[PDB]
C-alpha cells in the first residue's frame, strides 16, 4: 500500500523449425564413363541397342 | 594418310578398331587433312602456303 505502479506488458514465441528440417535420403549412382582413350578387350557386346 | 577411321562391317561386331586408336586417327587426320590449307589456326579460302 502507499505505493502505485507502472506495468509494461511484453510476450515471447517458442517455436521449432528444426524438428521439420532433416535429411530425408541420401542416394548416388554408378556410371561408365566414355572418355576414349581405352581399348576394349574384356568380354564384349552384352548391351546391344 | 586420309587415316580412315575403320569399323567392322555391320553393327554389333566384336571387330572395329577403337575409340582410343580413333583418337588421334581422328585428331591427324584432321591436322594432315586441314593443316595442309588450315595450316595450324584458321584455314585460308586464299590457301595455305608453306615456306
Amino acid at each position: 500500500v502507499g505505493f502505485g505502479f507502472i506495468a509494461i506488458t511484453l510476450l515471447t514465441m517458442f517455436i521449432n523449425v528444426g524438428l521439420t528440417l532433416k535429411h530425408t535420403e541420401t542416394i548416388i549412382n554408378k556410371y561408365k564413363n566414355y572418355k576414349w582413350d581405352s581399348g576394349l578387350p574384356t568380354e564384349y557386346a552384352d548391351r546391344i541397342a | 594418310m586420309k587415316q580412315n577411321i575403320n569399323i567392322g562391317n555391320v553393327v554389333d561386331d566384336g571387330t572395329g578398331d577403337y575409340l582410343r586408336k580413333g583418337g588421334i586417327k581422328i585428331n591427324e587426320n584432321f591436322d594432315e587433312l586441314y593443316y595442309e590449307l588450315g595450316d595450324g589456326d584458321v584455314p585460308y579460302s586464299a590457301g595455305a602456303w608453306k615456306t
